[PDB]
């Protein structure tokens, strides 16, 4: 029933685990930001989300990948 | 398969916390309870006050039913999601839950007269909520995630309790000012205080029967019922009859 | 088969929630449930109320038909969608839900005239990935996702139920100020409470 | 710490039973309705 | 500034099994609690979490052998950010135990 | 059903759900304008009009681009 | 006979058939703001447009290469 | 729980920096805006004005440096 | 007592006892990490401690295929 | 006692390199923080910050070479 | 016991170069703020303010320009 | 003498192209420094110190593009 | 330290003996109080035997 998660799972999940909250700021800060998008509060407040956002995404990938070719190049040495 | 969870909580916390500073002369700084420089006009301090107190109690009960022969194997598995609606209703942002259980069995008959059945059980509510505000976690109700696999046997029409759990707490804590806190009519000025106490039950009890006669009303007649009184009936509709009356009966 | 699906909701909410600031000729400062001062002098505090009471009901029925031939297997399937236009008409968009069921079966003759079935069942709507809008929720009913898999025979022409589900909850909330929620004739203005309660069958 | 017993007899009051009084005193219960009777009774009943 | 603090945590799980039929528990829950300050916008949570692995024998002198394997806790988190929750909800060590015991 | 609307339509529709009428007004303040160019009270109407406007459509180009690049950064990793 | 497809084009297809119809809205607004070059409202439109519409060809083209690697791995093992 | 990153963390600091120029800048412009012609008042909100753009500008400015020098640390791990 | 052990095996440990504590030092670098994924003295740390741990893992199995190699082709003379 | 590898070693020549920057870095923008305006402040911030751009640049292209060097002869052994 | 880059030589080369101007400014517009309405005053400060103003310049864009070629020639190491 | 190689040879072409530039750029500063606002001083800096940048950066240039011809040689020695 | 002790018959005591002991060279000291405050000591590696 629950998801079978394997290796990689657990590292993404770590990255998932550790913004606790950012996943749902980003859009509160949106949606008050689109409501009056000229008061310099508001944006000072979501440029700081946005790139915070943008770097745990970048960082999650790229870690992933490494662990991919890791276990790609032993499990080549098997034959 | 009957589950059970039951939770009561109560919260209190109540006091102040108190800063500042002065500058004199403005050749002398002085501070008070600040991790911080002063800018040095002085004569500024803070009290900050709170006041606050909760009680929640909540209770959930579950029952699935699963029918299946003797030394065949079955699983039932179901899952379900609850929304919550927020003031400023018309802005789309639901909270939500999801409970999903599971259960997979193989039953066994004794010349005893007696059921043994091989279990294993999985329930709870999915671990990864995103509750940004406590609407959520006051609207819809925690549970755990719990597995349990095992044997057991019961007699012929009795009930057993396979597993469950119990949990209490209580916290006490207390601040104040040395001097201050022991003041004969003001002390209470400079004192923080906080208490919490949580209860939680949780269990899970079985109870197989043996199953020989068929269902009496029949189905259809049952349906027949719901459908009417429900208002949702709309077999009155002249075009759709041509073809009910194939389905409906023979 | 016969799929039945009831739905039955109560929910109130009621009352206030109070913060503030104080300030004394710029002597002392004094916040009230607020992190930060309005380096106001005991003047404009917050009040928030909240006052709202709903019911609903959702009744949903379904059967389908199945022909086949004895020792034959057989599959049906079906999928199909529904959809809803909102209230504030000039421009939302139309908000949907999909249903699917799928029926596999393998059917046996007995010799006292019974008739017993392979059977695997799985039916539902789907997962909404991540938000909807409150109205949504309000027309298109949910309804799980459910996957069972079992033998039966049955009397020719009776009826078994193979399995179902039900669920029942309550709660209940109320957060007060520690002096003043005490008080006879004002309490009521400084207690906040709320209530949940919920009951769903499903049977096949 | 640890402590282990042998189960020889179920459980009494009957789950049904313990069940039943948790709701009713929690108004949890809604067997009082009129439509879901229709089908509870196959679930409670047999 | 003069502080004291005091908490107390008990947790009893049960399980059902034969004799000579390795059996498993395990559970886990979070709590949360709310913060206040902040306009009361804060909330904390933490998860406690416990399994059991068991494997029961009986002795002729009615005495009862138990093969037994716990893990339990408090998941380790370095994130903590506040006093009050700290205050609030109780710290508990990550404890692993396998041992044979009648 | 509706025209089939992404992630990024649905964020750059925030921002034209967000400012209710905004579109409208600027026309209709042009409009007067036009009528009578020289009168103050018109005038400085329409400079705050147009001020919001420019700031609405340069922030909205502006998020949308960035949320390309963290989904192409993603999809590089695949292969 | 009906047009054979295997599982490589099977999985491609999943992407046409799950962009309902931005393969033609794209043709659409190219052909709007090309009749229209300076409205603002047309730019606004047609940026969000073809940036789905790139996103949407590098991760198909992208997956059908991870699985074709996959077959051509096993398919070296039958020696 | 309020979590914060690091950028969250150098943001904070010019907001804790700048105690109350937020409010003082607001009511500077509240009593301006009831006696438009007192020159006391005016001379107060040039210099409250000047001193909140330069505030919103270096703010800005270095939250941007400290995008790029740690997105050109992520790059690198392939 | 101990579990049988081969000469390949010998070879193996070897690494192992060698990097005495980089299978920790990886996981508690990496937690550090992902609670605050964007403090460059993280990253910079992580970078060093990954990169480490992908050259051991993959020298360890070369290495070992080698000594296969070399034992599978001396008992082939046995016959 | 800990272990540390080559790389690590390359990368702490650059930490001890720059002797105390971490700490001018941090002090000098509080310092900034708690008067946004002032010519001098300005100065030494854009100098600082500056500097530290450049040592963690230098820091991780650097330790990426090395590891390909190393990658490219264990790919050999095989 | 400080610590200084190639940028902060470059930087407290200017420093050094004009001995006194940055008290000079000061005491210069201490006593004018005496007495606004003294056109020796105003004479002397006019050319004070802009001796600052050019050297303030000439310094921040120097920086600049020596950032932007470092930052070009770590670029060709990876 | 040390080993140089190859690369090395051409890096160092540059240098003894420009002869005297690498000195001629730091008494233009020393000088500038002096008097700042100086325009005949500022017309003879600007100039100096664009040739430096336009060589630094050519020598970078040059120097990676032999690297990867060589790198793709070497190669195929395999 | 490491060890293996031998017991001989006159009741004397031969042991193998590996030893190592230091500073962790991670020079710290940019500041005069570093040195003044903590001593530095060799960092020393010895293996024998003796009885």
């Amino acid at each position: 029933a629950t998801p079978w998660s394997g290796y990689l799972d657990d590292v993404s999940a770590k990255f998932d685990t550790g913004v606790d909250n950012l996943q749902t700021q980003v859009t509160e800060a949106l949606d008050k930001l689109a409501a009056k998008p000229s008061d310099p509060a508001l944006l000072a407040a979501y440029q700081s989300k946005l790139s915070e956002y943008n770097l745990y995404r970048n960082a999650q990938s790229n870690t992933v990948k490494v662990f991919k070719d890791i276990d790609a190049a032993i499990i080549q040495n098997f034959r | 398969l009957w589950i059970v969870d039951l939770n009561k909580s109560d919260l209190e916390r109540l006091g102040t916390s108190w800063s500042g500073s002065i500058t004199i002369g403005d050749k002398l700084g002085v501070s008070l309870n600040q991790s911080s420089i002063s800018t040095l006009d002085g004569s500024r301090f803070i009290a900050a006050v709170n006041a606050l107190e909760e009680k929640k109690q909540a209770t959930v009960v579950s029952r699935p039913v699963l029918l299946t022969q003797e030394n065949v194997p079955a699983i039932f598995d179901n899952n379900r999601t609850f929304y919550t609606k927020l003031i400023g209703e018309r802005n789309v942002a639901l909270e939500h839950v999801t409970y999903g259980t599971m259960i997979r069995v193989l039953p066994r008959f004794s010349a005893d007269g007696q059921i043994e059945m091989s279990l294993d059980i999985e329930d709870g509510n999915d671990k990864t909520p995103q509750s940004d505000t406590t609407t959520s976690v006051d609207a819809l109700p925690e549970v755990g995630r719990t597995l349990i696999s095992t044997i057991a046997r019961v007699p012929h029409g009795k009930s057993l309790l396979v597993g469950g759990y119990t949990r209490d707490a209580n916290t006490d804590t207390v601040q104040s000012i040395p001097f201050l806190g022991k003041l004969p009519l003001i002390g209470s000025l400079f004192r923080y205080s906080s208490k919490n106490k949580s209860n939680v039950v949780r269990v899970f009890m079985i109870e197989p029967k043996e199953i020989v006669d068929p269902l009496t009303p029949d189905a259809s007649e049952s349906v027949n019922n719901i459908l009417k009184q429900s208002g949702a009936w709309s077999g009155d509709d002249k075009l759709q009859k041509w073809v009910r009356v194939y389905l409906d009966r023979g």
